[PDB]
C-alpha cells in the first residue's frame, strides 16, 4: 500500500469510535517515514489507554514483579495484596534459571498475603511482617525478599517500607518494598521504573565499601535480558566466547549477589533499553561504567553488536570478536541457505511490549521477510526514535494498539505472519494468518545469538509454511 | 552451536558441555550460591512431617494457591450470554491477565474490556471512566449487553457501580433501554467463584426484578439450569444433551460453550451463542431452577428462591452414578418426563465399565483439588469406584462444605484414611503428599511442580499429577473433556484406571529385573 | 513374607531380598544361563543396522506378526448381523481363541460356537458336525441367523459348506428358510480382514442373489455402508451420527455396536441391536454402496458392483481432514442432501485444534502398523499435522496398497523420509526403531514389548508407545473411542500431542538439572 | 437347595437339547455324594465336545504350546502352521519367568512359520528347515527348539519329525517335534500328554550317561506348577526354608537345563496331576523317582502339604518344616482375621481346567466361604474320583459345561462369586454377580503358597464385596 492507502486505512478504522476516543486515537497511529529522527513530530506514546476500547496493555504490577524482579532466581517476591495478581502471572513469563526451585531458587512459586477484608480495612502491615518470619521458617536458604505491592496496598495507607526497614534489620536481611501498585502509571513502563529504582535504593549499594571483587579489564554486565527461553545463556556464550566476563544478567537468571556486584564491572552492555536505562543511567552517573545498547536478534544485528561492543576492549578482544564471527559464520549461513528460500518476500506485522517490535526486524530481513507493520504496548517516543529508522517508508506504526485496530489493520494488510502475545494469537490463527508468540516465543527458542536464530528460523517456517494454513475452508462454500 | 537438519531448544540445547560449562562457571564466579550439600539437606527437611507441622501453622502466608479472584469468575460468566462483553471497571492490567488465563486454558480468544482507571481516579471516583468506557465499548465492539464487575481499586475508593451507571444513562453516553447489568466482585473476598455468583445474580436482578408481577411460576414449562464456574465444554454439551433425550424444555442460563469453541474457517467471531436476553426475562416462569455447583451459588440461590419464587431442590453436582442418578430423578419429577432408555443404557455402560475396571481402582489412593462442587464430585465418585481420597483440599472450601464433604466420607469405609483441608494451600498439598504418600494427584497444572518435588526425593516416592480440573495449561484441548452425568464419569474413570496401567508399566518394563510382571493383558 | 496392611502382589513382592537371593540360587545351580556380559552382547548386537540386515533377509520365520487368521474377521462381522450367531465349522480350539481375543479387547462376552470336528472327521469329513452342530445351536442359543465360516483344518480336508449346509435343511436338521449365510475362510490366505470381506460377501450373496430381479436402483433412497473389520465402537458411531445429522437415509450392514456394548444391569444379553434380515435383503434398492476400508472388501466390492449394479465411489476410509471432507461431498452427492451446518463447524473445530497444536506436531517421527486402510488414514492424518511417518508398517498389506501409499507419500514433502513395508513383522520394526529411532510408535499392545527393548538400551533410545489399533489389552475401555471422521481426527490430535507433551515433561521433570524447560504453559 | 433340587434343576436345564444332546449332556452333569469313591458311577468326562453348544475347551495346541512347553524360558517355541494359533496365544497365559526377553529368554514371543497356500499344498518341511536356520541366525543364545504343531500339519503329512533329526543332528541342538495338532484328543487333556511324551523322548534323557553333576539327599522338583503370576516361585520359597533343595521347575520359569537334571532328583512333587501325572509315572519307572500329590492353595493344605513332603525325608526336615509352619503362622492368620469376616458364608461356583475346580476349595474354606458348585473343561474321571470328596454333600458338578447350563445353572442357584475365565468373565459380571479369574488371576497372585494366600484373600474381598455390586439396577426401575 502507498502512504495514502495506509492513511485512508487509518482514517477508515477510526470512523468507528466516538469523537474522543476518535481524536485520541489518531494521534497514536502513524506511517512511517524513516527521514524522520523526532519522533514526537508523528506519533504520540505512553499516555493513559482510552476506556472500554480493549488494550492489550498491563499495568505496573507485571512490569515491575512480572518483569523485572520475578526473574531474580534466590530471593522470594511477595505478591502484596489480593490473591488474583499472583495467580495469573504465576510462571506465565518464560525467565529461565538454574536452580532447586522451594529450596534455594523461588521464581516459578506463588508467594502472596491473600488479602482478605479485614486486611483492607484494618491494613496489612502487621500480615506482611508475620508473612515475613513465616518465609523465613519455611525458606531459611532465600537470599533476599522483595514486597511487590498491589493496587490496595497505597490505596488504603500501609507502609510497607517500614515493615521492610524494621524487619530487614531484625533479621540482617534485603527486605524490598517496591511500591508497583498498578493503579500507578498507564501500563507495564512505569513498573519498569519503579522497579529499577528500588534496586537502586535497597540493593545496588550494598558492596559499595567492599573491595575484595577480583575485577578484570574484561568485566560486563548483560543489562535487561530476561532469559525468556534461554536467551540471555545464548547471549553470554557469545561474549564469554569473545573473551569478556559477564559478571551479572539483569534480570534473567539473576542471583542478588550478580546484582549487587554489577557496579564493579567495566561496561553495562543494554539489550532491553525501555525496563533498564534507568539503572544504566544511574550507574554510569554514580560509579562511572559506560553503557551501551546492543541487539542480539538475527545474524547481521548479533555480528554488528559483537563488533561494537569489542571495538570498547583491546586488541586481544577484537581479534576473539573476529574468531567467534568465523567460527559461527557457517552456522548461520545454513540456516540462511535452508530457511531463507521457504520465507523470501513474506510480510509480517508484529505487536509486543517496549523493545521486539523494532529489535527482531533484521532477524525477518536476514530471512527475506518485510516488516510490514510495528507498534508497542508501552513504548515511549525514545523508543519510536530508534523505529522509525529500522522500518521501511509508508510502513504502518501503531502505539497501544486497541484490539479492533488491529483487527481491521489486518483485514486490510493481509500479512503473511503476525508475531504477537497470547491475548492475540487465537484471533488471527482464526483469520487463518500465521501467529508466532514473540513474548513467549509459543513454548520454544532461544532466539538470542547465533543457536537462537536457528531455533527463530525453524519457528518461523514450521508455522508459516504449515500445512493447516490451507484447509481453513470447507470445500463445499 | 546448531547442527541445521537437528536444531535444539533450550532442552537439550543448553545439556551441550560448553553451555554448561558457561553455566559451571556464572554459578562459580557470581552467584555466591549454598553448597549442594545444604541445598540438600534443606530439600529433605521440606520433605518431613516436622517441616509440614510448621507449614500447617501458617497464618500470614500462602505458598501457590489453589484459587484466583472474584472478577475471573465475573468474566466467565458475563462470556455465556449472548453478544455479552464482559466489562471490569477499574484497573486494566487485571483484564490483561484475566485474558490471558483462559486464553491459555481454551486455546481460544477471550474479549474483555477495562475502563482503564488510573491514580487520578482516587481523587474523584471513576464515574467518567464508566461513562466514556461504556460509549466506546459500545461504538467498538457492538455487544448487544455489557456486563460490569469490578477490579479491586475500584471496590477499595468505593465507587458505586449502580449509581454509575445510571448516570452514564442519564447523560446519553449509552441508551436508556441498553442492558447494563453489574455486580461488585470484590478480590479481597471468596475467590473467582464468588465472582461468578454475584455476576450471575446481577444479570438476573437486571432481567427480572421489575417485571416480577406478571410472572407465574412453571408456565413455561421449563427447567432453569445455572451451570456455575465451568472450564470444560464437555460440561456445558452433557447437560444440554441429557436433557434433549428426556424431552425436558430447559434454558442454561450463562452458557459460552459456543464462543469458547468457534471453528478456524478464516474468520474470528468476537460473539457466538449464548444465553438470550430473552432466556432471562422469561426465567420467572420456570417449573424450578437447578444449581449445577450449589456450594458457589448461594447468592443466587437467595435471589431465585425469594424472588422468583422457585422451590430450588438440594441437589449435589451431577458427578458420579448416585449424583447422576438424582439429577435425572429430580428432573423427572419436576418436569414429569421419565427418563428415556438412551439414559438408562448410558447408566448401565458405566456400571459396566466400573465392573471391568474395578480391580485396578481399588484401594487407589488420591490426593485432588479444585474448586468445591467439582472436589466434592470427585470425592464421591472415588467412593463410589473403590478408591480411597485421602488429601482433600479445597483452598476457597468454607466450613458447612467440610462438614458435607466430611458427611459423605463417613458414608462409606473408603473414606477412612481421608482429610479435608480448607483455606490450604499446594505448598500445604506438597507436605502431604511427602509425608503420608498416596498413588496419585488429581489436580491442575500448577500441580506439576508438586510431582517434579517428590521425584527429586526418589522415583519411589514419586506421585503422578493426573491432570483434572483449571487451569490446565501444559496439554492441549482437555477443555474440551467432560466430567458430569455419566459420560464425565466414563471418561474420569477411563483416565484415572489408565493412569494406574501407565505408571505400572513404567515400574515394570525393566528388562529382566521388573518386566516379569510387563504383562500384555491387564 | 507378607505384612496384611499392605500386602504385595508379583510385583512387587518378588523383589523382597529373600526372592531376589532364591532366584539367584535358581539361576546359579540349574539354569546354565549364559552369563550377563554375553547377553549384554547380544542384546547390543541385536540394536544393530548388520543384525538389521539379516533380520530382513528372514524368508521362512515370522517373529511377532501383526496381523490374525481369516475366521477371526469372520466372526466380528457376523457378530453385526442382528440376533446372529457366528458359526465356526471345523476345529473347536479356535474359537475359544477368537472368543479370547476379541473378550481382552472388548471387555464383553464374546458369543460364538464351533462344530467341534475332530481327528475322526478326516476319513468321511464334518457333514454330520454340521447336522448337529446347526441343530444344537438353533435349539440352544436360539439365533435367528448362523452365519457360518471355517477353521484350518476344515479347509484341508475340503469339507464343502454349501452342500453340508444344503444336506442339513434337507434332512430336517434347520428349516429349509432358517438363514445359514456362509464362507470359506483359510487361515492360511490373507490375513483376519480377508476373513471379515468373504464373510460379508457371502452374507450379502445369501440374502440378494436369488431375488435381484424386483430390485430398483435408488429405489429405496438410502445409501449402505460397509465398515469392514473395525474394533472401535466410536466408529460405527460417528458414521451413523454423521449421517444422521445430514439427513441421509443409510443402512449399516454388520453393526455390532450394541452387542459390543450391552449394560451391566442385572442380565447378559446374547444378542443385542445389529443389521436385520429386512436391511440385508432390501440393500440392492439403494442409491449405492460406499465401502469405509475397501483395501479389504475387494470381494465384497466385486459383488456390489457385478450383482446389485451399484456404482461403489473411489474413496478412501474417512480418516483425517481432506478423507473426511470427501466422504461427505460424495454422501452429499449421492443422496443430494448438504452437508449441514453442524459438521461444518465441526470440520472448523478440528482445524482450530490443528492450528492451536501444529508447533509440538510439526517434523515429530513417527512408526507405525496395523490393517491397510487403517494404516493408510493414519498415514495421511500425520501428513496433514505436519507428522513425518517414516516407518509404515503393514503386515497384511499387499503391493498395489504399498503403491497407493508411496503415492500419498509423494503429495507432501512430509513423507519424504518415509518407507513402507508389507510382509514384515513387529520384529522387523524393532530394529527399524533402534537404527533409524522416531520419536514414538503409534501401534496396537504388541508394541508395549518394543518399547521395554528401546528402554533397556538407554532412556535416549526409548521409543515410547501410543496405543492405537488393536488388539488393546493392557489399557481399559479404549474400545470405546473413535478414528473415524472429525471427531476421530480430533481424538487422535489430542493423543498425539498429549502424548509428545507427556514425554517433554518427563524429559524435562529433573530438579536443576533439566527442569528450566519445564513450563507450566505449553 | 436340596439333591432333589439340583437334580429338577438339571433335567429343567437339559430341555432346550435336542435328543442327543440332551442324553449325552445328561452323563456330564452330576449331583455330589463325596460317600462315592469310584466317579465313574456317576460322571462322564473326557469325550468329545458336542457340536454347536458352546463349549469352553481349547485344543491339543493350547494344551502342550500354551501350557506345557511355552513356559520353557530359553527356549524357542515354533507355532508351526498359519499365523492365527500362536497370536492368540501370545502372552495371554502369565507363565512367569526372569530373563531377557529377545536375547536369551523368548516366553512372550510369538514366532511362526505362518503357513500360506504354497505351505498347505507342498509341504511346511523345507520351511519348517530354513526357519530353523534363521532362528539359529538372529537368536544364538536359544539353547533348544520345539516345534508346535497346529491343525495342517498331520492332515498335509509333513514330516517335522525328521526335520527336527536331521536340523538338531546337523546344529548339534536340541529340536523338539511336537504333534500337538488341535485335530487330536478332544480339548487340552491331550496336549498334555503329548507334550509330556515329546519331552520324554527328546529332552529328559540327554544326561543319562552324565555323573557331575552333585546331588544331595534333599533334592526335588516341582511338577506342573506353570508359576502363573509367580506362584512356582511362592511355593518354591517355602520348600527351600524346609531345606530342600528344587533343582527344577516343571514348567513355570523352566530352563531346559533344569528339566534335564530333573532325572537326578531324590522326590518329584506334582501340583498339577492332571498335565504331568505322565512324566511322573515315566520317571519312576525309568530313574525310581517316587512322586507325590500336593497342594499350595491356602494355609490349611499348604501345611498339610509342607508335613507330608517333610515326612519322606529326615527328621533335620521335618524339624525346619515345623520352623517354617511357625514363621508363617501369624501372617495367615492375620490374613484370616482380617478377611474371613468379609467372606464368611459366602458361596462360590467355579469352573477351571483340569487341577484348581478342586484344589483352591481349601482355600476359600480357609475365608469361611463354601464351594457349591465346581466343574472342569477338560478333566478325566481320576480327577472327578479326587473332587468327590474335596465337595460337600448335594452340590453340583459340571464336566464340560455349555455356556447355556453355566449361564441356567447360576441363574437358579444365585452364587455370591464365581471364579472362572476370560471368556465367562464379562457375562457374569452383567448379571450383578462377583466375578474372579481362576486362570489368570485376573491379572494379580501368586496365589500358591502363604504369600499367594494373602492376595487370594485381598482378590476374594475386594471383588465379591465392591460397591460397584449394589449398583446395577436404575434407582428408578
Ligand atoms: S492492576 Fe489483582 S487481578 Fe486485579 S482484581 Fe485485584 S487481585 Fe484480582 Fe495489576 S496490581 Fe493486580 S493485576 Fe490488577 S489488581 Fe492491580
Ligand atoms: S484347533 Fe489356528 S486359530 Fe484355527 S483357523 Fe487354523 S490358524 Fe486360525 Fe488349535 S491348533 Fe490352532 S487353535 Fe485351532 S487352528 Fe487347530
Ligand atoms: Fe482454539
Ligand atoms: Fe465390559
Amino acid at each position: 500500500m502507498s502512504r495514502e492507502e495506509v492513511e485512508s486505512l487509518i482514517q477508515e478504522v477510526l470512523e468507528v469510535y466516538p469523537e474522543k476516543a476518535r481524536k485520541d486515537r489518531n494521534k497514536h497511529l502513524a506511517v512511517n517515514d524513516p527521514a524522520v529522527t523526532q519522533s514526537k513530530k508523528c506519533i504520540i506514546s505512553n499516555k493513559k489507554s482510552q476506556p472500554g476500547l480493549m488494550t492489550i496493555r498491563g499495568c505496573a504490577y507485571a512490569g515491575s514483579k512480572g518483569v523485572v524482579w520475578g526473574p531474580i532466581k534466590d530471593m522470594i517476591h511477595i505478591s502484596h495484596g489480593p490473591v488474583g495478581c499472583g495467580q495469573y502471572s504465576r510462571a506465565g513469563r518464560r525467565n529461565y534459571y538454574i536452580g532447586t526451585t522451594g529450596v534455594n531458587a523461588f521464581v516459578t512459586m506463588n508467594f502472596t498475603s491473600d488479602f482478605q477484608e479485614k486486611d483492607i480495612v484494618f491494613g496489612g502491615d502487621k500480615k506482611l511482617a508475620k508473612l515475613i518470619d513465616e518465609v523465613e521458617t519455611l525458606f531459611p536458604l532465600n537470599k533476599g525478599i522483595s514486597v511487590q505491592s498491589e493496587c490496595p496496598i497505597g490505596l488504603i495507607g500501609d507502609d510497607i517500607e517500614s515493615v521492610s526497614k524494621v524487619k530487614g534489620a531484625e533479621l540482617s536481611k534485603t527486605i524490598v518494598p517496591v511500591r508497583c501498585e498498578g493503579f500507578r502509571g498507564v501500563s507495564q513502563s512505569l513498573g519498569h521504573h519503579i522497579a529499577n529504582d528500588a534496586v537502586r535504593d535497597w540493593v545496588l549499594g550494598k558492596r559499595d565499601e567492599d573491595t575484595t571483587f577480583a575485577s578484570t579489564p574484561y568485566d560486563v554486565a548483560i543489562i535487561g535480558d530476561y532469559n525468556i527461553g534461554g536467551d540471555a545463556w545464548s547471549s553470554r556464550i557469545l561474549l564469554e566466547e569473545m573473551g569478556l566476563r559477564c559478571v551479572a544478567q539483569w534480570s534473567g537468571d539473576g542471583s542478588i549477589s550478580e546484582i549487587e556486584l554489577t557496579p564493579k564491572v567495566k561496561l553495562n552492555l543494554v539489550h532491553c533499553y525501555r525496563s533498564m536505562n534507568y539503572i544504566s543511567r544511574h550507574m554510569e552517573e554514580k560509579y562511572g561504567i559506560p553503557w551501551m545498547e546492543y541487539n542480539f536478534f538475527g545474524p547481521t544485528k548479533t555480528i554488528e553488536s559483537l563488533r561494537a561492543i569489542a571495538a570498547k576492549f583491546d586488541e586481544s578482544i577484537q581479534k576473539k570478536c573476529e574468531e567467534v564471527i568465523a567460527k559461527y559464520k557457517p552456522e548461520w549461513e545454513a540456516v540462511v541457505a535452508k530457511y531463507r528460500p521457504r520465507l523470501e518476500g513474506k510480510r509480517v506485522m508484529l505487536y509486543i511490549g517496549g523493545l521486539r517490535p523494532r529489535h527482531v526486524i533484521g532477524a525477518y530481513e536476514d530471512l527475506g521477510m518485510e516488516v510490514v507493520g510495528t507498534g508497542y504496548e508501552f513504548a515511549h517516543n525514545d523508543d519510536y526514535d530508534r523505529t522509525m529508522k529500522e522500518m521501511g517508508d509508508s510502513t504502518l506504526l501503531y502505539d497501544d494498539v486497541t484490539g479492533y485496530e488491529f483487527e481491521e489493520f489486518v483485514k486490510r494488510i493481509k500479512p503473511d505472519l503476525i508475531g504477537s502475545g497470547i491475548k492475540e494469537k487465537f484471533i488471527f490463527q482464526k483469520m487463518g494468518i500465521p501467529f508466532r508468540q514473540m513474548h513467549s516465543w509459543d513454548y520454544s527458542g532461544p532466539y538470542h545469538g547465533f543457536d537462537g536464530f536457528a531455533i527463530f528460523a525453524r519457528d518461523m517456517d514450521m508455522t508459516l509454511n504449515n500445512p493447516c494454513w490451507k484447509k481453513l475452508q470447507a470445500p463445499w462454500e | 552451536s546448531q547442527q541445521v537438519d537437528k536444531i535444539k531448544a533450550s532442552y537439550p540445547l543448553f545439556l551441550d558441555q560448553d553451555y554448561k560449562d558457561m553455566l559451571a562457571k556464572k554459578r562459580d564466579g557470581f552467584e555466591e550460591k549454598y553448597p549442594q550439600d545444604k541445598i540438600d539437606e534443606v530439600f529433605q527437611w521440606t520433605t518431613t512431617k516436622e517441616y509440614q507441622e510448621l507449614n500447617f501453622q501458617r497464618e500470614a502466608l500462602t505458598v501457590n494457591p489453589a484459587k484466583a479472584c472474584q472478577p475471573l469468575g465475573a468474566v466467565l460468566c458475563a462470556l455465556g450470554f449472548e453478544k455479552t462483553m464482559p466489562y471490569v471497571h477499574g484497573s486494566q492490567g487485571c483484564v490483561a491477565y484475566f485474558r490471558s488465563y483462559f486464553n491459555r486454558h481454551f486455546r481460544e480468544p477471550v474479549s474483555c474490556v477495562s475502563d482503564s482507571m488510573t491514580e487520578d481516579a482516587a481523587v474523584f471516583g471513576g464515574q467518567q471512566n464508566m461513562k466514556d468506557g461504556l460509549q466506546n465499548c459500545k461504538a467498538t465492539y457492538k455487544p448487544d449487553m455489557i456486563a460490569v464487575s469490578t477490579t479491586c481499586m475500584a471496590e477499595v475508593i468505593g465507587d458505586d457501580l449502580n449509581a454509575f451507571i445510571n448516570n452514564s444513562k442519564k447523560e446519553g453516553f449509552i441508551p436508556d433501554e441498553f442492558p447494563v447489568p453489574f455486580a461488585h466482585t470484590p478480590s479481597f473476598v471468596g475467590s473467582h467463584v464468588t465472582g461468578w455468583d454475584n455476576m450471575f445474580e446481577g444479570i438476573a436482578r437486571y432481567f427480572t426484578l421489575k417485571s416480577m408481577d406478571d410472572k407465574v411460576v412453571g408456565s413455561n414449562k421449563k427447567i432453569n439450569i445455572v451451570p456455575g464456574f465451568e472450564t470444560y465444554l464437555g460440561n456445558f454439551r452433557v447437560i444440554k444433551r441429557m436433557l434433549s433425550e428426556m424431552g425436558v424444555g430447559y434454558s442454561l442460563l450463562s452458557d459460552p460453550e459456543e464462543v469458547l469453541d468457534t471453528p478456524a474457517d478464516g474468520q474470528f467471531r468476537m460473539y457466538a451463542g449464548g444465553t438470550t436476553q430473552e432466556e432471562m426475562k422469561d426465567a420467572p416462569n420456570a417449573l424450578n431452577t437447578v444449581l449445577l455447583q450449589p456450594w458457589h451459588l448461594e447468592k443466587t440461590k437467595k435471589f431465585v428462591e425469594g424472588t422468583w419464587k422457585h422451590e430450588v431442590p438440594k441437589l449435589n453436582i451431577p458427578m458420579g452414578l448416585d449424583w447422576t442418578d438424582e439429577f435425572l430423578m429430580k428432573v423427572s419429577e419436576i418436569s414429569g418426563q421419565p427418563i428415556p432408555a438412551s439414559l438408562t443404557k448410558e447408566r448401565g455402560r458405566l456400571v459396566d465399565m466400573m465392573t471391568d475396571s474395578h480391580t485396578w481402582l481399588h484401594g487407589k489412593r488420591f490426593a485432588l483439588w479444585g474448586d468445591p462442587d467439582f472436589v466434592m464430585g470427585l470425592v464421591k465418585f472415588l467412593l463410589e469406584l473403590g478408591c480411597e481420597p485421602v488429601h482433600i483440599l479445597c483452598h476457597n472450601g468454607n466450613k458447612r462444605w467440610k462438614k458435607a464433604v466430611d458427611a459423605i466420607l463417613a458414608a462409606s469405609p473408603y473414606g477412612k484414611n481421608a482429610t479435608v483441608y480448607i483455606g490450604k494451600d499446594l505448598w500445604h498439598l506438597r507436605s502431604l503428599v511427602f509425608t503420608d504418600k498416596p498413588d496419585f494427584m488429581i489436580g491442575n497444572s500448577y500441580g506439576k511442580f508438586i510431582q517434579r518435588d517428590t521425584l527429586h526425593k526418589g522415583k519411589e516416592f514419586e506421585v503422578p499429577l493426573i491432570r483434572i480440573g483449571f487451569p490446565i495449561f501444559d496439554r492441549h484441548h482437555l477443555h474440551r473433556s467432560t466430567t458430569l452425568g455419566y459420560e464425565g464419569a466414563m471418561q474420569i474413570l477411563t483416565t484415572l484406571v489408565n493412569s494406574i496401567l501407565e505408571r505400572l508399566d513404567e515400574e515394570t518394563r525393566g528388562m529382566q529385573a521388573t518386566d516379569y510382571n510387563h504383562d500384555l493383558v491387564r
